[PDB]
């Protein structure tokens, strides 16, 4: 199975029916085993795709909402706000499936400081992406689940993984977004950001030429944030 | 404006 | 209700959720009446984007199975003519589902030159679509019915549609497409879309503005295909 | 460049 399920899985990548992906790469999340980093990257594409495709709607939906807010039509945003919700549902039971998946079969499974780190950043990620739409005491609740679960493979990181190592990197990508979106700290978004780029610097001399690659990428990323929001 | 990044 | 249904189809276009925005012009189009245009535009679009997304897919698991028979990796093949497969069955029955509406509902219930010339482009677009995947006497069955599809739209759009008109272009334009890609004829699809743009400039002297940016639209598409094709 | 239909 599991030697021939990554080829189904890395089919419905090529094919963009990422639906699939998903249903694959949970039959090899299921098997409760240490992903390869080719798995690990392989599930938590599949995911992004899927979410993204509802959070992508969900954006757009609101700027309809807003867009008949200022334009004050109250008998279309009756529609339009069934529609919202529709979609938040989807957004709701996507992130659950998948942080269900982490916290019982991917998390305890874990036993590689890469693998540990991936996926407590995952958990933040989901967690963050329920906070994206909520409202009131819903916001408050996934919000500081998540600033648990990216502070927990923040702390795994800075022991195991090298300032200069990707998924550490991409872990304070998300994190300083975490700041600036959930938390609405601007400040604390970019010190972050610009930390994790700076200790960076240092390191590359060491590292690989495709290691050298996956971390200059990312601390572009992280430089592009920097730019846009200063 | 043009997006934020995220992994 | 029909309201209400083309409201629900204009958000899902927004949302770029093409499977519900089928669902609200379908219940449209059961109520055995004559689409205005926007309704027609919407069915289209709908239909033509999960169509679209299936046929992207094909052709890139067609890509992959063509590029692992030349390597000669025999072993892994097997997965993707099944994946394939699925894909070719997804097609056929999207296929069928518009040409069931059209046959049933949409030409049986058309009086009006635009429309029936619209239908009967739409019938011969899907026949092409089923012929594209398609082999052996398949692919003749379907290529044939795509053809006479065209040719009874023509021969309406030559006799109530004058040449500037983007229906008839449009129209000239997948005809064109299904001479080149499926007879693989490619100096009919030449000679038979230069023809209809060099129909449509002549009598182009006389248009409202919103035509003429609509009539210019098709002709690009025409003379892009005639750059690309020469 | 992916030829144009409409």
């Amino acid at each position: 199975d599991r030697e021939d399920l990554v080829y189904q899985a890395k089919l419905a990548e090529q094919a963009e029916r990422y639906d699939e992906m998903v249903e694959s790469m949970k039959k090899v999340a299921g098997m409760d085993v240490e992903l390869t980093v080719e798995e690990r990257n392989l599930l938590s594409v599949a995911y992004k795709n899927v979410i993204g495709a509802r959070r992508a709607s969900w954006r757009i939906i609101s700027s309809i909402e807003q867009k008949e807010e200022n334009k004050g039509g109250e008998d279309k945003l009756k529609m339009i706000r069934e529609y919202r919700q529709m979609v938040e549902t989807e957004l709701k039971l996507i992130c659950c499936d998948i942080l269900d998946v982490l916290d019982k079969h991917l998390i305890p499974a874990a036993n590689t400081g890469e693998s540990k780190v991936f996926y407590y950043k995952m958990k933040g990620d989901y967690h963050r992406y329920l906070a994206e739409f909520a409202t009131g005491n819903d916001r408050k609740e996934a919000a500081e689940n998540s600033l648990v679960a990216y502070k927990a493979a923040s702390d795994i990181a800075m022991t195991e993984l090298p300032p200069t190592h990707p998924i550490r990197l991409g872990l304070a990508l998300n994190f300083s977004v975490f700041y600036y979106e959930i938390l609405n700290s601007p400040d604390r978004a970019c010190r972050l950001a610009k930390a994790a780029f700076d200790d960076a610097i240092a390191e590359l001399d060491t590292l690989s030429e495709e290691s050298y690659k996956d971390s200059t990428l990312i601390m572009q990323l992280l430089r592009d944030n920097l730019t846009l929001w200063t | 404006g043009r997006r934020r990044n995220s992994n």
